[PDB]
């Protein structure tokens, strides 16, 4: 009862969010671009990074509601710790690690593939990628797609360390400063993506960038 | 009176002031030897750009400390309007204002050059508009990309005065008893969708017949009368 | 002077949590407005100061009507507030708190300024943190200057939200004395305050409103021996 | 079984809030933490339960340390808390809310924890209101459900804060019957509030927390008798 009661209520909110991230990401491209089929065909690309945000808001919003009105402190007082309660949720974190794996491995490519033609190894398709790992191009960018959805795991352990929030401090007071956490992974792994296609780095870091993150993120949370 | 009237002033000047000095901070960072030296010396041209949004986030956190402490409750409570308090954050908007014409007048077409030289219409300062404008106009005709960059930056010191009252409207309004951090997220929503609708527009005004007058003081004039009928609900 | 308020209704989420509240005050006159929490005593306070708008009523001030003034409109005319909550202003200090309202008064000169300052920090006691930081003061001390800083500016009918709120019973006495005295300057006092006991001890005639309407009247002796209010509010021991 | 507080300390902006506050709550006994407010009446309660960390002492719940423990690692022991504010579980059905705590518990199966739901609803006489949201039940009625709620995790010590908080006259006897059915369970009960004329009519020992340290013990009449507290809480004239 208490994990339906979560993923009901972060399921909920995610949707607002990523509703309200994509008509926010992408209204300002559809303006620059007219500086409806090309919208479209962009849906996977950018669901691809509003997905892994929109969980991790959509995550904090629920443990900061639980915090305001004071259900967490029934929760905690009860014997149900907040790891616990990240502990219940990964369930629905391994539904968004699916669902974004079927964004990045298939639709994204597919999604510019058609786009591409309407206006490049990012719409390669992913049958043509499996191999040739010696080129570094193909390497960053099928890295980027076994390695990319496991930002959902990533955003569940760190917003869980990260929801800690006073009554009066306020449900929506820890989001700025936990955003720009959250999107400094992502940066990191756009600026590791252009590193592998150089052959500069590697695309052994990719798991290194989300270990990092995830022991910092799993030590804050038992602090 | 003047003892309120400095609180409130030097309250919201001091979060208008503090908010430019962190967005522009930031924004250097982001735009980042050589390579700094034309980061630095485009500062002037990143402060006017951050004017308009640094002003609206000022009003938001001077007045919503103001408003989460019950300050503004007393004031009503003694007879000071809502027209009253919002005339006292406009004398620090004022300020912006008055730095946003310094800065479009003798500043950023300077560093300009500096920055060009370490190393487009809206670029140009208003006194190298107007004047280029009239130029071309006792010549051959005015391009539109021209008239709609002048009528962008005429409207700018009322952009930002009007993008202060929807500010001060929300918190007496549906801001009022709300956390400090869903005010600045509210105050975040109101600087990108304003961006967008006036780059949308401005946009849309060179694909138009109507003059851009109408494309840059629309949304400037409907936010000022639904940011005054905020006002007026109390 | 008489603040007649007539018919009082305010409905939330389509449900009328006032309905037709009705209590007559006089000046120089302390009146509480009672009755159990969330049974529309908040509500209906808050009505007649402005913070809620009136959804229907009329108040009167002396054959004026202030039904349609706002909440700054109605304090022009003699009518104050003092939130629950902190209100001193945190960055001034406590002589700047009253001289900030002071000099909106417009019947007072730069020389009478300072002479009525100086006696309201004599009549409630802060001229030793006259100096200190509204952020820096006692509660006790903070709550002398918010009503000091309330009477700056010279009103008719002071509504107090919730005096005694989180108010040591040693402590009590000293609302008591400072309320007693805002009925000794010619000052209506109206108390809301979910603490029962003593605000039953200072007013002269209070109203208890349940289920969104006044259900008693009266003097503080006969509230206490009315049925339907030993019923619904007091208890049978009290 | 005896809850053991020892020398608490808690520094807040350098400035020592509470200063070797120490008392001891036996199961089916009623404990009032009171005092002066913001007198460190409120944050000693608050390092008993867990919300705010401890800075000195230590806590022992028979020869069992629970200090280094955390809120949940307690709530495991035997000590439940019940916030002051609203914390009922707003979109959740009131049978769901006390089954939603059941459910952690592990000596209870399928068979008995609908049984024990049943009998909880039964004993605070909410099982007419038993198929309605948290958010939409009247305020004396939402109070009940947080307590069966609580009584679903099966406590040994309930640390209650503020429960006359907000709470009219003809409400107020209602609390007692409840405070004093905790008692009755064999489940001790410790109580701060800033109605202390209200609180003192059910506790048999109160302890009195002034300047940051306690000053008083024993039974209310001893704490109405002792010259120290009625001279900084209660009064020359209090009853």
């Amino acid at each position: 009862i208490i994990r339906r009661y979560l993923v009901k209520q972060v399921v909920s909110t995610s949707l607002v969010v990523i509703a309200l991230l994509t008509l926010i990401m992408m209204g300002g491209r559809l303006i620059k671009y007219f500086g409806f089929s090309i919208i479209g065909y962009r849906m996977p690309e950018f669901l691809t990074l509003i997905l892994p945000l929109g969980f991790f808001i959509g995550l904090m919003l629920v443990f900061g509601r639980l915090y305001v009105d004071h259900e967490m402190a029934v929760l905690n007082g009860s014997g149900i710790s907040r790891i616990r309660l990240g502990q219940l949720l990964i369930p629905l974190a391994l539904v968004f690690l699916v669902i974004q794996g079927i964004l990045m491995l298939w639709m994204t490519p597919w999604g510019l593939r058609q786009f591409d033609q309407l206006s490049k190894v990012e719409a390669l398709p992913s049958s043509k990628l499996w191999n040739k790992w010696n080129d570094p191009v193909i390497a960053s960018e099928m890295g980027w797609r076994v390695f990319g959805p496991f930002t959902i795991v990533i955003a569940l352990m760190m917003a869980v360390a990260l929801c800690e929030v006073s009554p009066r401090q306020g449900r929506y007071y820890r989001l700025i400063p936990a955003i720009f956490i959250f999107a400094s992974l992502i940066v990191l792994l756009i600026a590791i993506r252009t590193r592998i296609s150089r052959d500069e780095l590697g695309v052994w870091a990719y798991p290194a960038a989300l270990a990092v993150y995830g022991i910092a993120a799993a030590l804050f949370s038992r602090k | 009176r003047r003892i309120v009237a400095k609180h409130v002033t030097k309250t919201t000047a001091l979060a208008m002031l503090g908010t430019t000095i962190v967005l522009v901070i930031l924004q250097v960072l982001f735009t980042y030897w050589q390579a700094f030296l034309y980061v630095l010396w485009g500062a002037p041209r990143y402060l006017y750009e951050i004017l308009p949004i640094s002003a609206l986030i000022g009003a938001i956190l001077g007045l919503g400390t103001l408003a989460s402490n019950s300050e503004l409750i007393v004031m009503r409570s003694v007879g000071i309007s809502l027209w009253r308090i919002v005339g006292w954050v406009i004398r620090s908007a004022l300020v912006l204002v008055l730095l946003s014409f310094a800065l479009s007048e003798w500043v950023v077409p300077y560093t300009n050059e500096r920055a060009n030289s370490v190393k487009d219409p809206e670029d140009l300062s208003f006194s190298q508009l107007v004047s280029f404008m009239n130029y071309m106009r006792e010549y051959s005709q005015v391009p539109k990309t021209y008239q709609l960059a002048f009528w962008k930056k005429v409207a700018s010191p009322f952009a930002l005065i009007t993008l202060v009252l929807v500010a001060c409207s929300f918190i007496f309004g549906p801001l009022r008893q709300q956390s400090m951090g869903f005010r600045l997220v509210i105050a975040l929503f109101i600087g990108l969708g304003f961006y967008y609708l006036q780059d949308f527009l401005g946009y849309a005004s060179l694909v138009y017949n109507p003059s851009p007058a109408w494309f840059v003081l629309g949304p400037i004039v409907l936010m000022f009368v639904a940011g005054s009928y905020l006002l007026y609900r109390a | 002077q008489t603040l007649c308020i007539k018919h009082l209704a305010k409905n939330y989420s389509k449900r009328w949590v006032v309905k037709d509240v009705s209590f007559e005050m006089q000046s120089g006159q302390i009146v509480g407005l009672l009755g159990p929490n969330g049974a529309g005593k908040t509500t209906s306070f808050y009505m007649v100061v402005g913070l809620v708008r009136m959804d229907k009523g009329e108040i009167h001030l002396d054959n004026l009507d202030l039904s349609d003034l706002a909440m700054h409109e109605r304090a022009r005319k003699g009518i104050g507030y003092l939130p629950q909550e902190a209100s001193i202003f945190r960055k001034l200090t406590i002589a700047e708190n009253i001289m900030a309202i002071l000099e909106t008064r417009k019947d007072l000169n730069k020389q009478q300024r300072q002479q009525r300052l100086q006696e309201l920090l004599n009549d409630f006691k802060i001229t030793h943190i006259k100096d200190s930081l509204g952020m820096s003061v006692s509660g006790g001390e903070r709550r002398r200057a918010e009503i000091a800083r309330a009477l700056a500016a010279d009103p008719k009918f002071m509504l107090l939200d919730e005096p005694f709120a989180g108010v040591d019973p040693i402590s009590v006495g000293d609302i008591k004395d400072i309320i007693r005295n805002l009925k000794d300057r010619g000052i209506g006092v109206l108390i809301t305050d979910h603490n029962v006991r003593e605000t039953l001890a200072i007013c002269e005639h209070a109203y208890i409103v349940s289920e969104g309407a006044v259900i008693a009247e009266g003097s503080p002796q006969d509230i206490l021996e009315n049925e339907q209010v030993r019923k619904v509010y007091l208890g049978d021991d009290f």
